[PDB]
RNA sequence: ACCAUCUGUGGGAUUAUGACUGAACGCCUCUAAGUCAGAAUCCCGCCCAGGCGGAACGAUACGGCAGCGCCGCGGAGCCUCGGUUGGCCUCGGAUAGCCGGUCCCCCGCCGGGGUCCGGUGCGGAGUGCCCUUCGUCCUGGGAAACGGGGCGCGGCCGGAG
RNA sequence: ACGUCGCUUUUUGAUCCUUCGAUGUCGGCUCUUCCUAUCAUUGUGAAGCAGAAUUCACCAAGCGUUGGAUUGUUCACCCA
RNA sequence: UGGGCCACUUUUGGUAAGCAGAACUGGCGCUGCGGGAUGAACCGAACGCCGGGUUAAGGCGCCCGAUGCCGACGCUCAUCAGACCCCAGAAAAGGUGUUGGUUGAUAUAGACAGCAGGACGGUGGCCAUGGAAGUCGGAAUCCGCUAAGGAGUGUGUAACAACUCACCUGCCGAAUCAACUAGCCCUGAAAAUGGAUGGCGCUGGAGCGUCGGGCCCAUACCCGGCCGUCGCCGGCAGUCGA
RNA sequence: GCUGGGAAGGCCCGGCGGGGAAGGUGGCUCGGGGGCCCCCGAGUGUUACAGCCCCCCCGGCAGCAGCACUCGCCGAAUCCCGGGGCCGAGGGAGCGAGACCCGUCGCCGCGCUCUCCCCCCUCGGGGGGGCCGGGCCACCCCUCCCACGGCGCGACCGCU
């Protein structure tokens, strides 16, 4: 039933801690609780990291266990993990949450007006569709 | 002695010079201590038992923190220790995996406290050695020597239980 | 909050939920806990039943009519636990206790509402999967609660009604998505405005 | 000590179709359907092959207590396979010293009446578990055949009969009356 | 007045205990997960009392000015008690998994199965959604025009915990 | 058995903390409730348990545990 | 005033005592305040009346101020669990519950466990006797066949017989066994009104061991205001606009 | 600022190599899942179609307790800015004119003027550059003493 597995090369996304919000690559595994983790292209130098702050993504990189950061970066840049991660819906959701939080009062005003008009249009269309499906009478 | 995140100290000491012997020998010890003060205290405690030396009748010529040589290399530590249980004294040998020798020793103190109710003053470290995976003996460590190690995290308990404290959606554990 | 906070008692640990609710009612909030028979208790059922039987044995020897009133209904049991967590012998404590409403099953005033869930109290995250736990409904029924049957049937009927309502809600969302597909051209600019500021990925 | 993984595999015979609805295993075969959910055990059940049809039970980070549930689940599934392929037949030999035991099979073998156990007037009435059929033998003198698909239910019915036939206030080493399960086997012996 | 006569009752979860399947520990095993039988015990029933606890229902103040109920937001007001400062009108649930959508089979034109397709650190997301108040007057482009509002009348349906 | 570790406060001691500007001090009768370290009864396991009778132990205190001669007696013994 | 009492350590009588008597220091008495739910003596700290800040001991699920930390590592399931000096309850002895540790041993020349074979001859060995043929006992402990078989580990017979094990081999393929030890838990573990980690309750911990960051308040500490006292036997007769 | 004049680390495919092993790369053998070609699992090993550790003949470059949050102790080797809260006790400080409209006063820290040229804004008012010599340090040379540390070379004394 499991689809994501901690292993050598799995790309993890850090949720909290000093390195929160960055992608990293699992290099090695220790004691069921920590992993030697090193994300070179994402500005995380090699260090141990608990599994609790990791959220595995669907990307797996190919390199030997405990290889050096040179080879980790080589694999990462050949895979273009930055662009693929940007393409995924997870990072899109995170970006949208961030840009929703950073909204100013004027942007909130514009959002209110646009959403008001958009919901008016959509609701009117829904009423039309309900009429179309309501004009049926045949047992 | 209490704990924290232990740091290893090389402590070099000697007896004070006497007319009998103007060049008393120097002795080195590795003390895993919270700070240099406790390192010196534990050094004097240990050399009092090992040799006929005293803090007052001797002096410490050096007390320096030993940085980890390879803090990015996962490695296996075997710790020979002896400790005072509630009903005697026993020697133990334990296995750990850590990026630092001092971290392995801190793990040893925590593990002895959890498993044997032993305090840091009872525990008495007498050897810490980096050993090979083939030389490992405890299965809890031996099961991590696999180039194709792979496991999922089955039951991710939500740790942000109070943020939000009230919500309409029941949490999902599978991830 | 000034509104009435409604909690769905299914799957919540008894003490874990009562501790939150006591603070809430002390802070001037109105709390309504429904479906109190679905509250779990950690530890195995026979142990929990033994604990409640001991509470049953605790009574005033001289006159049991004055002694500890052992309330049998699950809602009353949860209410008593909340009372034990509250300073009920003062006026403020009595007001806080009166701000709370407890129910076995879900009455009509609340069965047409949205029910909140407290993650910090849920059995799923406050119990390891290997531990045994007991249902307040079974425990109360076996210690004297006489209405496990009627409540079960009424709850199943409410489940059927809410299922029909949910079916209609699904139909409404299907129509809403179809209407968005219809007026994509008309609302394309407002969609851009929403997207730039992060609503509607 | 949390072992990283403990896994065990069971081969499915060709004429048996096993479906996984979560942790609910549905085993279908020539003798019918056996259904059982293992929702009280947190495991990873998966079906692997296309011709072999292997079924793997995985348990990650299992300590000593739950490491033993893997073989339990595999054995229960193999019991389901055995039940839907060959069925379970428990042969019980009713032994008595003096008083013969009158065993009467009522409606469609779901009710067993023990009449003259130790020569008394009370008639024991035992209702077999659903889907379990009782019979009085023809090749044997005092023998009962209990046939079914769920081994749990079949053996529980056999135990019901055996514990209905119980001696009281007597030296049980002397009074050896009762019905005891002589052997446990299958139908069709395949 | 046992100094006469009459009446005195059912179920459930289970204790001890005996078993089932089945590992741990390629054998065994009543136990570890999951099951079974089970008692002057326990709990309820039957029996007694009936909450500063509720229900349904009835009648509801004169032969003289005399009371009252309901309808009007009908008006004018007095006295007294204060809180609050948008709403959310709802599947069932699982957590070693979920949710949404579609083509075939059943049961009366919809639901349930199976195939297929999607999403899943839940975006068909409560970290969410809906409404969003300065008001008018010229005055155009868009949405609309199958629309909006009636403390507007009359009718139908549904909701019983 | 020789030893050894406990529990209880239904015995008798040890002490004198409370009460001497007073807590009515033995026993019996009456009457209620509680404990179990269970005598009987329910369900059980065991025996040098064939049956009967008996012996040990378990869950267990719901119900019962009597009439009299002597004695102020509690205790003691007997008759039934 | 000349009745003292309590606590750490030392210490005498006593089975012991919230008993009786000594030494040192502190305290209570004579003392309030924070904490130990509660408490003469324990922990902190001693006090004029207030404001701000910060601590002590102790805590931070709710009662009840504060962990509503995305705390760390492990241990533990109790059908009488556990939960903090004084302290308000327990022992020896056990456990194939689980964990850690020590020591020893067997093993791809095939472990261990299961299923399956063999389990012999001198010799029904000597005394012992009523019968003791391996198995009631007193002594001896050898040999050959062997792959191995003990003049025997048990069950059994009056003795035999017949089963069983030591011991060898087959099938099986990869690790396995035993003896100790100390952590939690369980047994050991029984009293009277109904009742007590303070209660509620708590089992991805609100339990136990070892640690981190925060945070909470005492009459304590710092700063400031005010009152009074004490001290400087302080200053002022110079009102000397000349 | 100091440390091991920090430890590791990043780049220069680090180049010349050596040695080693597995948590064993590729390949090869075996047994399996996909229509004689791919994936999975068990053995061999020394680099192969991945890599890891140790030694160098030596490294070089940025950075340096890192504004890529890996692991310290501090500030004569330490400064600047901002926010929140509580507070306003005291009441004749003038040696000066001989006070008189009234102690904007003591100590401490500064600015301008009683000298003059200019520069840049502003319609007289603002912002700046100084204005002549001294030393001492930094640069070059060569130059003394002392303290400390290490290394070599002796004379004496003592320990064989
Ligand atoms: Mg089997
Ligand atoms: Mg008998
Ligand atoms: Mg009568
Ligand atoms: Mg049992
Ligand atoms: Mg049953
Ligand atoms: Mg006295
Ligand atoms: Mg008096
Ligand atoms: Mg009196
Ligand atoms: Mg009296
Ligand atoms: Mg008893
Ligand atoms: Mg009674
Ligand atoms: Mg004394
Ligand atoms: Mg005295
Ligand atoms: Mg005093
Ligand atoms: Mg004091
Ligand atoms: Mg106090
Ligand atoms: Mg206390
Ligand atoms: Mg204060
Ligand atoms: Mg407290
Ligand atoms: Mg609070
Ligand atoms: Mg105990
Ligand atoms: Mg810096
Ligand atoms: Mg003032």
């Amino acid at each position: 039933v499991f689809r994501r597995f901690v292993e050598v090369g799995r790309v993890a996304y850090v949720s909290f801690g000093p390195h929160a919000g960055k992608l990293v690559a699992i290099v090695d595994v220790i004691d069921q609780n920590r992993a030697l983790v090193d994300g070179p292209c994402t500005q995380v130098r090699r260090q141990a990291m608990p599994f609790k702050c990791m959220q595995l993504t669907d990307f797996i990189l190919k390199f030997p266990h405990s290889a050096h950061q040179k080879y980790v970066r080589q694999a990462w840049q050949k895979a273009d993990i930055n662009t693929k991660w940007a393409a995924t819906r997870w990072a899109k959701k995170i970006e949208a949450r961030e840009r929703k939080a950073k909204m100013t009062d004027f942007d909130r005003f514009k959002v209110m007006k646009a959403k008001k008009m958009r919901n008016r249009i959509i609701k009117n269309e829904v009423k039309k569709l309900q009429k179309a499906a309501l004009l049926k009478a045949s047992p | 002695k209490a704990s924290g995140t232990l740091r290893e100290y090389k402590v070099v000491g000697r007896c004070l010079p006497t007319p009998k012997c103007h060049t008393p020998p120097l002795y080195r010890m590795r003390i895993f201590a919270p700070n240099h003060v406790v390192a010196k205290s534990r050094f004097w405690y240990f050399v009092s038992q090992l040799k006929k030396m005293k803090k007052s009748s001797g002096e410490i010529v050096y007390c320096g923190q030993v940085f980890e040589k390879s803090p990015l290399r996962v490695k296996n530590f075997g710790i020979w220790l002896r400790y005072d249980s509630r009903s005697g004294t026993h020697n133990m040998y334990r296995e750990y995996r850590d990026l630092t020798t001092a971290g392995a020793v801190t793990q040893c103190y925590r593990d002895m406290g959890a498993r044997h109710r032993a305090r840091a003053h009872s525990i008495q470290i007498m050897k810490v050695e980096e050993i090979a995976a083939s030389k490992c003996r405890r299965p809890a460590v031996k099961q991590f020597h696999d180039s194709k190690i792979k496991f999922p995290l089955p039951h991710r308990v939500l740790r942000r239980q109070h943020k939000p404290r009230f919500t309409t959606k029941r949490p999902n554990t599978f991830f | 909050e000034v509104q009435v906070l409604v909690l769905d008692g299914r799957g919540h640990l008894l003490g874990r939920l009562a501790a939150i609710v006591a603070k809430q009612v002390l802070l001037g909030r109105k709390v309504v806990v429904v479906r109190c028979e679905g509250i779990n208790i950690s530890g195995n059922f026979y142990r929990n039943k033994l604990k409640y039987l001991a509470f049953l044995r605790k009574r005033m020897n001289t006159n049991p009519s004055r002694g500890p009133y052992h309330f049998r209904a699950p809602s009353r049991i949860f209410w008593r636990t909340v009372r034990g967590m509250l300073p009920h012998k003062t006026k403020r404590g009595q007001a806080a206790l009166d701000r709370l409403k407890v129910f076995d099953g879900i009455p009509p005033p609340y069965d047409k509402k949205k029910r909140m869930v407290v993650p910090a109290a849920l059995k799923v995250v406050r119990l390891k999967p290997t531990r045994k736990f007991a249902y307040l409904g079974r425990l109360a029924h076996e210690v004297g609660w006489k209405y496990q049957a009627v409540t079960a049937t009424l709850e199943e009927k409410r489940k059927e009604k809410a299922k029909i309502h949910y079916r209609k809600k699904k139909q409404l969302m299907r129509l809403r998505k179809q209407a968005e597909k219809n007026v994509e051209k008309k609302i394309d600019k407002y969609t851009e405005v929403l997207k730039t500021h992060g609503l509607l990925v | 000590m949390k072992t990283i993984l403990s896994n065990q595999t069971v081969d499915i015979p060709e004429n048996v179709d096993i479906t996984l609805k979560g942790r609910t295993v549905i085993v279908k075969g020539p003798r019918g359907t056996l259904r059982r959910d293992f929702n009280h055990i947190n495991v990873e059940l998966s079906l692997l092959g296309k011709k072999k049809k292997r079924l793997r039970v995985d348990k990650w980070w299992g300590n000593r207590k739950e490491l033993a549930t893997v073989r339990t689940i595999c054995s229960h599934v193999q019991n389901m396979i055995k039940g839907v392929t060959l069925g379970f037949r428990y042969k019980m030999r009713s032994v008595y010293a003096h008083f013969p035991i009158n065993v009467v099979i009522q409606e469609n073998g779901s009710l067993v009446e023990i009449r003259n156990f130790l020569g008394e007037k009370y008639i024991r009435r035992v209702r077999m578990r659903p889907g379990v059929a009782c019979s009085v033998s023809q090749a044997q003198k005092d023998e009962l055949i209990l046939e079914g698909n769920d081994i749990e239910l079949v053996s529980n019915s056999a135990a019901l009969i055996q514990q209905a036939t119980t001696v009281k206030n007597k030296d049980i080493r002397k009074f050896l009356d009762g019905i005891y399960v002589s052997e446990k086997g299958t139908v069709q012996q395949a």
